[PDB]
């Protein structure tokens, strides 16, 4: 009784937890109120109890600091009780560990002791480690004295005494600044989806030797450099205890026959040694090439050898082997055969959201200015991954420090803590930054949950509605549609003129329904056909099939029969390798792997019929430009983010704009908030858009629509009457 | 108790104040004169 | 196994695998077991190093070798029978072979049932809706999916009750049950290793869900069942049966389910075989493919191996236009070729189907081959009605309804364009159902919506070409 599982927290507070409801009740304890958590080795701790919608009933949410004070790790469980005895305390004592006080002097107390426990009221115990951040760096200190035992609550009238060097680690300890799982930004749903294959088997192998269960021994991370990969498999090892051992691709190449084999079964046979054990394999491509692609000897060897090692992990209990590539199939397809590496993760790049969180993740130390404002950082920094959010971090914390510190301190490795701690960093140290860096990965697709809406479309309320129908009721209803036998659509093709909002409307359903959106475009279907890869359409739905829940979007379905003449051609029809192995791949998805395929075209007249029969895009919606109503709308939607002058008439200009797509709309609304921002900047040398901002935008802006393109979309949609 | 009663009223200020649109136009207004004035000069 | 022998270096590779051979001989009786074989012994034409080609022949010498070692049988196991080098199957050596495939329906079920005999399961459990489920599965992925359900369901409770230690106490294990939605979800995490591979299995269309053609069915009785359960009487009569059947017509009048529901009431492996990979043989011009099909078809015997689309390439060409050339092309010329060689008593039938006979090779029609003739119409007033009738038998039908009455109206519909009449009717229920929660059966007004959106696929001028060449061939 009164144990719960450790997990991790959203609270990042030294001092807090959170627990479900049900086991506050069970407990009979009251929100607020502090407890003792009972570890490993007779150590305990002192915390306040808060509660979420997030932590389940069997669980207790707690941080790092934590569970390095209980000597516990995550999968573990530990007790729990109430304590309303608790009083303040009347003196302490804190001193710094040593190993964070290095190349620092100066007043720690004044710095980092006393803003962390002034008006803190902070429950601490008698050996408490706890890290204090600021001033670019982390120190982490220990409880050594207390006149009340073993816990007491630290008043800001209680004293606090910090005298002596810093104390040296104990081996029964780690440091708080040793990279774990709260040191990863975005991919949490991958981190989550790894944590569950390998937590268990390490933190608890009795079970899987009891239980007749086979755990993973091996799992395949994929994307570009810099995402992560090899920070995930390390932060895995440090979080369970397990025995890193580091092996890459190009390092063991470099040696000679015989030295590169040895080398790799040595590895191997250290982890079982070792075991519980990770053998993370970096550039797995570059260690393991596909055979059929390579002419060596050597190279061939080094795959057979490491197909053996990853078979005889059958044998060598406790050892799980993870693997890095860029892409998932430039490896030889054996190492990914039942067994061996049958697990694997998708990292891909981080989405705007995942680079915030990159950036706040590297920026704990750092103090910032009121006018730093990392969310706009995230959603400029496109094609950047983790690896440049850090630079971004690291450069703007130096461009602060040699505009202020270097003119105050010498050339040497020990600075005085109140300098430090006096250094803020600007919103023009991150421009700076953001001005010398380039993104290590712009040409791939990032794939990502839409951050768009419904309230984001202007007009077509039927089809946001439709869409809904399509994709939510299937799984929202189920029992009717068993009752009636309705076998549900996969999907829906979108035709009409450019410009309308389609990609909003499969945005906008993905988004309600939190899945990611998946984006393939015209040149990529183009790609495949004249590059001979057609293999890379089964990436495609593999891609969807791995991130579901996802709204899988093939925009520019034309370009195939486009890429065979189109307008003209041969004189056969819109077959072709590319659309074949595409409906291949549809006919093969269930509807239950939570995947929506959505298509569009500009050209329906010249899409492959196939793609419209039962199982596929059955159902045709017609997108025209937007009425009389709708263009309103628009209009309204656009500036819903800026303040509008009363003498400007949406109407009017709505009337006017009659040939106008809603792509044309925002760009008149988007230039008149231009214009009225171009006033305002000069005004302090504006706190509406004016009627003059919309009628010189009106000057500029054409309709992207030609009144024949209109008739030939209002001829073909009659057509299907 | 009252003591943990204020502990957690302190844990709970610290979590929310660091925890917890016309202000992204107006900075992308600023920083787009400032760029402006710097390349006339 | 293959990395295992291929990791050793040269002379290592070779004395290990004679070794293999030697200690089976002073075990015997033995068996051994070669995995991977491809990699030790692929074909020929896949390697050119001579350490490869040496212990490819000592493999080849050491199987001669068992002539002497009395009572030692080789078994090697790989993922396409032609993937090794052709020398291994000369008479002798490995000879013999099993195809294993892949399971259907029936053997996934029976798998599941082996990897869960341990397993306490939930009395919601239910493995056939499982193995239903479970396409492109194998049963290393339905083992994989055991034990995810498992897990999820041992997270759940083993560590909410503590259990830290060496051992288990028994009594949590047996109060410990898996749930549906633990297989259920264990499915949604899950993921076919053979999800792209061709499937053949005994196909569950029965006659009863196809509506009219009372004359066809006849007929395909005739053509498959009696060549086989009564070939006495074709020697005594001197009758030669036919080898298989072309059906024509306008699409979406069932051809397919007729080639199933044959299949399905004699039992036979059906193969199934649709125009993307007739057109993907010929536009990779990789028509030997076809001979792979029809030796499949042979190893499946009985089997009944269907050939929808035959004109899907005709068309790719231009079908009314393309150039001035016939109805020849690389994948037709081959699957004439295994036909004109096919046994009569392999107990294989070869079934095709067209939407334009005129752009067919018209030797597809000589004895041997496609010879009979099958013409397929739009279904009757009273076919029709069966129509709608079984494609409802899933659903309840308010009374109201007039079957007769939506028969008469969609008289140039076809079966396919009945059965979008009847799901629309299904989403109108479903939609009304759904509101009345924010109804228990599908009323007339939902039959009647959906008349006004469905429309007739095959119009009349295809209809009347229809009737024309059926008129022509008497
Ligand atoms: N997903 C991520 N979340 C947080 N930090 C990341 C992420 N990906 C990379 N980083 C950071 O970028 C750097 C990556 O360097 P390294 O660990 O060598 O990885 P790589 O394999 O990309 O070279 C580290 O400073 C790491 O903290
Ligand atoms: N109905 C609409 N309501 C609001 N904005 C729209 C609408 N249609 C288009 N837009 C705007 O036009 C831009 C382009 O839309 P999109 O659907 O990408 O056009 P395309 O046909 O080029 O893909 C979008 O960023 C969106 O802001
Ligand atoms: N005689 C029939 N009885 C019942 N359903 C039919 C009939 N004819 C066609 N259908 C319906 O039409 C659909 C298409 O049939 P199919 O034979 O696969 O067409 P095709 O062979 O032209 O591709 C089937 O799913 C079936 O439900």
């Amino acid at each position: 009784p009164n144990r719960l599982i450790v997990d991790e927290a959203i609270n990042e507070d030294n001092s807090v937890v959170s627990l479900s409801q049900p086991k506050m009740d069970e407990l009979q304890l009251f929100r607020g109120d502090t407890v003792l958590l009972k570890g490993k080795k007779r150590r305990e701790a002192v915390c306040i109890v808060l509660s979420d919608d997030t932590c389940s009933d069997e669980k207790i949410r707690m941080n790092r600091v934590v569970r390095n004070n209980l000597r516990v790790r995550l999968g573990d469980v530990i007790s729990i009780q109430p304590c309303p005895d608790v009083k303040y305390g009347k003196r302490i004592h804190v001193l710094p560990i040593d190993d964070t006080v290095e190349g620092i002097t100066g007043n720690l107390f004044e710095v980092y002791l006393k803003p962390y426990f002034l008006e803190a009221y902070r429950p601490i115990r008698k050996g408490d480690i706890f890290l204090v951040r600021g001033g670019m760096r982390a120190v982490e200190f220990k409880v050594v004295e207390t006149d009340p035992s073993p816990y007491c609550i630290v008043a800001p009238d209680t004293v606090i005494h910090c005298e002596g060097e810093p104390i040296k680690r104990e081996d029964e300890e780690e440091s708080l600044n040793e990279v774990g799982y709260d040191d990863i930004g975005g991919c949490r749903k991958q981190l989550a989806q790894i944590k569950e294959m390998v937590e268990l088997p390490l933190r608890h192998p009795a079970l899987f030797k009891a239980i007749g269960v086979k755990p993973p021994r091996g799992i395949l991370l994929y994307g570009p450099p810099g995402t992560g990969k090899t920070l995930i498999a390390r932060a895995v090892a440090n979080e369970t205890g397990a025995f890193f051992f580091l092996i890459n691709g190009p390092e063991i190449m470099s040696k000679l026959a015989g030295e590169s084999e040895s080398n790799l079964r040595k590895a191997f046979e250290e982890a079982e040694k070792n075991a519980p054990a990770i053998i993370f394999i970096d550039e797995l491509d570059a260690i393991a090439p596909k055979r059929e692609k390579t002419h060596g000897e050597v190279e061939r060897r080094i795959v057979s050898q490491l197909l053996t090692l990853m078979d005889g992990l059958k044998q060598r209990a406790h050892v799980i082997v993870m693997a890095a590539t860029n892409r998932p199939n430039s490896i030889d397809p054996a190492l990914r055969r039942f067994g061996r590496f049958d697990r694997e993760v998708d990292i891909g790049i981080p989405d705007a959201t995942g680079r915030l969180e990159i950036l706040q993740i590297h920026t704990k130390n750092m103090k910032l200015a009121d006018d730093v404002d990392l969310e706009q950082v995230a959603n400029e920094t496109h094609g950047h991954v983790g690896a440049d959010l850090a630079a971004l971090c690291s450069e703007a914390a130096l461009q602060a420090i040699r505009k202020k510190m270097d003119l105050i301190d010498l050339e040497d490795e020990t600075i005085d803590a109140e300098v430090m701690n006096s250094l803020a960093v600007t919103m023009d140290d991150f421009r700076w930054a953001l001005s010398q860096s380039n993104p290590s990965a712009l040409r791939e697709t990032v794939v990502e949950v839409p951050q768009v809406t419904w309230e984001d479309i202007g007009g077509l309320e039927d089809v946001k509605r439709e869409l809904q129908e399509l994709v939510q009721y299937p799984v929202e209803h189920p029992d009717k549609f068993l009752k009636f036998g309705m076998t549900p659509s996969k999907g829906v093709l979108f035709y009409g003129p450019p410009g309308c909002g389609k990609t909003l409307l499969a945005k906008a359903i993905a988004n309600e329904c939190q899945a990611n959106f998946i984006s393939i475009k015209g040149p990529e279907l183009l790609t495949m056909w004249f590059g001979e890869s057609e293999a890379n359409v089964r990436e495609i739905f593999d891609k969807a099939r791995q991130a579901a829940p996802c709204v899988l979007f093939f925009d520019e379905l034309d370009s195939i029969a486009k890429a065979r003449g189109g307008n003209i051609g041969d004189g056969g029809g819109a077959a072709d390798r590319v659309i074949n192995q595409i409906l291949t791949e549809m006919d093969g998805m269930s509807t239950k792997k939570n995947v929506f395929i959505i298509g569009a075209t500009n050209r329906p007249d010249i899409i492959d019929p196939a793609i419209l029969r039962p199982g596929r895009l059955d159902q045709l919606i017609y997108i025209p430009l937007p009425d009389e109503k709708s263009r309103v709308a628009i209009l309204k939607a656009n500036l819903r983010k800026s303040p509008v002058a009363k003498d400007v008439d949406l109407e009017f200009l709505a009337k006017m704009t009659n040939g106008f797509s809603g792509a044309d709309l925002t760009e008149i609304c988007q230039r008149a908030c231009k214009l009225a921002i171009r006033e305002s900047i000069e005004s302090e040398i504006v706190p509406e858009i004016r009627r003059d901002h919309f009628e010189e935008a009106m000057r500029f802006a054409r309709r992207s629509v030609s009144d024949n393109d209109i008739r030939k979309y209002e001829m073909f949609a009659q057509t299907l009457q | 108790t009252n003591e943990a009663q204020m502990a957690a009223a302190a844990a709970l200020a610290r979590l929310e104040q660091k925890q917890s649109t016309s202000q992204d136009t107006i900075r992308n207004q600023v920083r787009k004169e400032l760029q402006a004035e710097a390349t006339v000069s």
